[PDB]
């Protein structure tokens, strides 16, 4: 449901479900029904964009991602429900909030199509600050780049025959430009050509071209070594409902970490080079990172676990000692 | 002027856990250059455990036994420089999980070697035997499942 | 000259500065902000961005009285001639954990120390007064000073501006792109002859349009404590404050809708939209945002009466002006 | 293409008020082209108490009476066109607040006119009368303090 470009901005409109979605120079409006009149909410464009950008990207995956204090998702497995107040105290205490659930293909194609129409050239939601040029503005262009970044599934390691390129074919990031571009040596005895795999993993992240998006580097059984390089703010605070281990690779993050109804915080996280941790279940989390850094993140891509937390079996947190 | 920080075995700097509310203990707080500094070579100190996954933070000093394992395994060096020596078991283990001594000499045919510097990952195929080569001390991660030489010692490794 | 501040760091080149038990430095993203509780430093990270703008609002507001807040850690609360500084003590959770920090300070300090991490801080590509879409990025090493920001000359407004012992007009600002369809023709006045000079009209339209800065009242007439302070209006007020004292907002052009919450813990109270027009009581107990898309023109209608901010929690008088 | 939305008074959108708590009279909200559109020319209608000071919307249509004042005053027109004429009172207000009726024909020499269009701004001098002259409907809003002129009618223009 998009409508056609306004007149004076540029941008189109669109409808998901009872939510009407929005955008000017300044900010991504979103519009929905309770206790009668129509509810709204602003978000400055260039953090919407963000936002947005990781939840696609994430493929929904399954977890809270919250975009303000206010706008959100819950993303159910094939559904997910967009909430706006909802898990906002005062807000449905008031009981002018609003949640509806959707088909995962819905909102994921309904969002791809309103960050196709208002990332202008000039923007890049994958990027820092630093990085890119402004959200700001009447609209302008696409980002082409962007939108031509095809995704390709680490199966079990990348470099492999049958399996996702390492990146020889990418800039070295700015902010990594002092990594070494070496490769491991590979020498495979007589009649074991080919049999041997390896490479720079540090090459690897060194030439990523986004930011805030783990992507599969090793796969063992569930077992899933997703790494990142981190920069600037990560554009929402989340939290899954699975245990994920955190190991950081070089520079550092600084990660805050709040119960996830009311937010309460309960720690502040600073992680340097080679520091390990686990996020526990319970807790949503947003992190802060000064320098390009690169961040491991370790899943486990059983799919029984996330309905696993909720029966007694499972605690938040890992390991007792 | 760009500065990337690696840590080393001879220079870190661990993190901070400040809480403001709950316990230390539940996020598992550790550093591995810290525990690689404080245990015996290629000892597998677990340093995460997810759900019978694990990952092991070994202290590369010298030569290692034969290690098998019946699934993949990934190693990245963190620190140093390990060579990785590979064989072709004639008679691979089927079914198991976790990492295994592949004995005092195996029974396979070499299949060559392959050299691991700091950042660089490199698969551990199922039913091969692996051995590590470093010269000085190193740091490994071994992603892989619990197993028979798996250590465990929160308690000395963790923030509580 | 009681400012405390470092040397230039060697890799961003920014100072960093000390206000009691406060100390205050920046990287190429943030702002920080460190102290002590417990017996065991704190600190919180705030976009340079973000924090500069906050930062310049309070030392143009000269601090003036009630809270001003940069986020939900970090603001001032100034008294006076006095001003706290806070960090999460009018936070819930930071309150009650035992992790924030107060400290008093004289105001010539705090606002000495202010503008020192302003000129420091805020670098030639960027205007802690713009709105986004006017200036540049706040952010990387250090490089340069904003003389246009440092070089802008603060003349009260004694009667009314264009008099001639009194604050100049504007003829002399580029007209902001934004009110390029304002209208710059000036009131006619036909003084009688022996009274060339003591009749006084301006263009206020023509007046604001030219407004080279944002989210900052600037008085325009005074009758008596009644202080009309105009402004012009863009993207998000910069910090959530609000006064001890009743204001009344008056949109005098386009639209600006305001975030309206409880003084304490933020419990919205109110989402008022204000188009061309609106009349408004911004009561006492509570702070406000403001967030506006296009470039407005509001009126701000200030009591400068000393004694009211104390005479709000005196049992006399009622938060909200009217009851009706 | 720039728009700067000034409304007038055969054209403006009242705002709204979102309560999610309290109540929508604590905010006093008018507009002032609806309240200048329904009081009768010059009745000075209060829209803005503050402790005894006032923000009047007068309605200018035709000639108003000779208003005095012991102290300053300003005017701004919202909308259309007005004349001010100013008198230069023999025996001025020195005492008193608030706008007063300088009567039907006042004692002075005339100081002349000034010309208002939309978003000019006037001062009405301590101790002089002044009169307003519009062709035209148009909104006037003056800065003073409640004076015998000064209508209040809260429950008619503003949201309850």
């Amino acid at each position: 449901q998009a409508s056609p470009p306004h007149a004076v901005t540029g941008y189109r409109s669109f409808q998901l479900g009872a939510f009407e979605l929005s955008r000017d120079e300044y900010f991504a409006r979103i519009t929905w029904p309770a206790k009668g009149e129509t509810r709204s909410h602003l978000i400055p464009a260039d953090i919407f964009l963000r936002a947005m950008m990781r939840d696609v990207a994430w493929g929904f995956f399954y977890g809270w991602v919250n975009f303000d204090h206010v706008i959100g998702t819950r993303n159910y497995y094939g559904k997910v429900d967009l909430y706006a107040g909802t898990f906002n105290g005062t807000l449905k205490a008031a009981g002018v909030n609003y949640t509806e659930n959707f088909e995962t293909p819905l909102i994921m194609a309904t969002f791809k199509a309103i960050l196709r129409d208002w990332t202008n050239a000039t923007f890049d939601p994958f990027a820092a600050p630093e990085e890119t040029g402004s959200a700001f503005g009447r609209k302008n262009g696409e980002n082409l780049e962007c939108i031509e970044r095809f995704r390709i599934a680490t199966k079990r390691m990348p470099g492999l025959q049958d399996d996702s390129p390492l990146r020889n074919d990418l800039p070295v990031n700015r902010q990594f430009a002092d990594v070494s571009q070496d490769e491991p040596e590979v020498h495979a005895a007589e009649g074991f050509e080919g049999e041997l795999h390896a490479f720079s993993l540090f090459k690897y992240l060194s030439r990523s071209d986004v930011t805030w998006n783990p992507s599969v580097t090793s796969v063992c059984k569930a077992s899933l070594f997703c790494p990142t390089t981190e920069e600037f703010i990560l554009p929402v605070f989340h939290g899954n409902d699975r245990v994920e281990w955190f190991i950081q690779m070089s520079d550092e993050i600084v990660w805050d970490v709040g119960d996830k109804d009311d937010g309460n915080p309960r720690a502040r996280i600073t992680m340097r080079a080679g520091d390990v941790c686990a996020m526990p279940a319970d807790i949503r989390h947003q992190g802060y990172s000064t320098k390009r850094s690169m961040l491991m993140v370790w899943e486990n891509a059983t799919p029984n676990l996330p309905h696993l937390y909720e029966s007694g079996e499972l605690k938040p947190y890992p390991i007792e000692f | 002027a760009v500065n990337t920080v690696f840590a080393s075995l001879d220079n870190f700097r661990k993190g901070t856990v400040e809480i403001i509310s709950g316990e230390a203990r539940h996020y598992a707080f550790s550093n591995i250059f810290e525990v690689a500094q404080n245990s015996k070579p290629y000892e597998k100190v677990v340093v995460g455990l997810n759900l019978g996954y694990v990952v092991e933070t070994l202290r590369a000093e010298g030569q290692s036994p034969w290690f098998t394992a019946a699934h993949d395994e990934f190693a990245i060096v963190m620190d140093g420089e390990v060579r990785v020596e590979f064989l072709k078991l004639d008679a691979p283990s089927k079914h198991g999980e976790g990492t295994h001594l592949a004995g005092e000499l195996p029974v396979g045919k070499p299949m060559g070697y392959v050299l691991l510097k700091r950042g660089h990952q490199c698969l551990l195929p199922a039913g091969s035997a692996y051995r590590f080569e470093a010269s000085r001390p190193g740091v490994i991660l071994q992603q892989t499942i619990k197993g028979p030489l798996s250590v465990e010692k929160w308690a000395e490794i963790c923030l509580k």
